[PDB]
C-alpha cells in the first residue's frame, strides 16, 4: 500500500565516485557520446539497464585521454549506474 | 507486470541543464564542448518522444527554481522524468555559474512524496559532472 | 581531453 519516497529513480553518472569525469573540447563528453550512441542503437532493443551498461563498456575500452600533461596522460574513465527502480524500462512501445 | 507502464500519453520532460559559461569569480573554467552534448542530447530524446527543454548557464538559484517549477508540473499524462545536468561538480555537487548545488536538494523534489503526480513512474537522473580528482590509471588487458 |  506504500512505497518508499527513494524508489523509482536512477541516477546515471558519467564516472566513478571520487574520480574525475572527462569531456572532449571537439567531440563533447566521452559519457554524453558514448549514451547518445548507445540509445541510437539500441532503445527499440535493449532493456534501459542494459542499454546503460553499453555505456560503460564503450567509455570504458573506447576511450582513453591524451595529454601533453603527464599527470592527466592516458587516463580512463568508467561510468557508474545507481538504480533505486523497481522495474524495467523500455523506450519501444 | 516487471516493466514500467510506457504508454501513458506522454513519454515526460527531459530537462537539460547546459553549463559551459561560469562566473569568472568561481574561477571555473569554461566547458568547451558541451554543446555538443546539450544537441546530441536534444536529439536523441526527441527521437525517444521525450519533451526536450535546453536550459544554457544556470546559476544555482536559477536550478533549483527550475526543478521545483518543474515538479510543480501536471505529469499526470507523462509516463517518466528526465534531467540531465552538464556541468562542473563534485562528489554530491553540481554547479550553477556562480556556485554548488546540493544533487540531493535538485532530487528531492521529485521524491516520491513531493512529486505526486510522478509517484510510481521512473524519475532518471544524467549527471555528466566530477565526482572528485582521482584519476583512473587503467590496466592493460 | 579536459577534465570537468
Ligand atoms: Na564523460
Amino acid at each position: 500500500h506504500k512505497i518508499p519516497v527513494e524508489a523509482d529513480f536512477l541516477y546515471a553518472y558519467s564516472t566513478a565516485p571520487g574520480y574525475y569525469s572527462w569531456r572532449n573540447s571537439k567531440d563533447g563528453s566521452w559519457f554524453i557520446q558514448s549514451l547518445c550512441a548507445m540509445l541510437k542503437q539500441y532503445a527499440d532493443k535493449l532493456e534501459f539497464m542494459h542499454i546503460l551498461t553499453r555505456v560503460n563498456r564503450k567509455v570504458a575500452t573506447e576511450f582513453e585521454s591524451f595529454s601533453f600533461d603527464a599527470t592527466f596522460h592516458a587516463k580512463k574513465q568508467i561510468p557508474c549506474i545507481v538504480s533505486m527502480l523497481t522495474k524495467e524500462l523500455y523506450f519501444y512501445h | 507486470d516487471n516493466s514500467y507502464k510506457m504508454d501513458y500519453p506522454e513519454m515526460g520532460l527531459c530537462i537539460i541543464i547546459n553549463n559551459k559559461n561560469f562566473h569568472k569569480s568561481t574561477g571555473m573554467t569554461s566547458r568547451s564542448g558541451t554543446d555538443v552534448d546539450a544537441a546530441n542530447l536534444r536529439e536523441t530524446f526527441r527521437n525517444l518522444k521525450y519533451e526536450v527543454r535546453n536550459k544554457n548557464d544556470l546559476t544555482r538559484e536559477e536550478i533549483v527554481e527550475l526543478m521545483r517549477d518543474v515538479s510543480k508540473e501536471d505529469h499526470s499524462k507523462r509516463s517518466s522524468f528526465v534531467c540531465v545536468l552538464l556541468s562542473h561538480g563534485e562528489e554530491g555537487i553540481i554547479f550553477g555559474t556562480n556556485g554548488p548545488v546540493d544533487l540531493k536538494k535538485i532530487t528531492n523534489f521529485f521524491r516520491g512524496d513531493r512529486c505526486r503526480d510522478l509517484t510510481g513512474k521512473p524519475k532518471l537522473f544524467i549527471i555528466q559532472a566530477c565526482r572528485g580528482t582521482e584519476l583512473d590509471c587503467g590496466i592493460e588487458t | 581531453d579536459e577534465v570537468d
